[PDB]
């Protein structure tokens, strides 16, 4: 089957990954809100 | 611009360590400063620990035993605070 060569492409898989650390990090900038005290410098 | 931001919250029950909801740096960091003093987030600047929670805090965990005495500083901090 050619599903599972397109499923598989290590490339798709790449570029997909690389967005969830965009997207995870972007969800840890929208809890920010709820968060008590922020250290910093 | 600068350099590091760790966003913590105080836990759920009172009498547990505080966890890292954020971290960040330098872009992210200051991105991090500024969502915060937009929603009015209590913000101390104390470079090391920031450094030290930046090097070895874990986002969504509890800080580590290291760094207790240290965020529980900050935290009687925040308590001077709410007095004008
Ligand atoms: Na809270
Ligand atoms: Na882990
Ligand atoms: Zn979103
Ligand atoms: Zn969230």
């Amino acid at each position: 089957d050619e599903f599972k060569e397109s499923e598989g492409d290590p490339h798709v898989k790449g570029k997909i990954r690389q967005m969830q650390r965009a997207a995870a990090q972007r969800r840890m900038m929208e809890d920010v809100p709820k968060a008590d005290v922020i250290v910093t410098n | 611009p600068t350099h590091y931001s760790v966003a913590l919250q105080y836990d759920e029950n009172k009498m547990s360590a505080p966890k890292v909801v954020a971290k960040g740096a330098g872009l992210i960091a200051l991105r991090i400063r500024e969502i915060g003093a937009e929603h009015r987030v209590p913000t101390l600047e104390a470079p090391p620990l920031a450094r030290a929670l930046y090097r070895h805090a874990e986002i969504g965990q509890q800080i580590p035993g290291q760094l207790y005495a240290a965020v529980a500083e900050v935290l009687a901090w925040v308590w001077q605070l709410k007095r004008w």
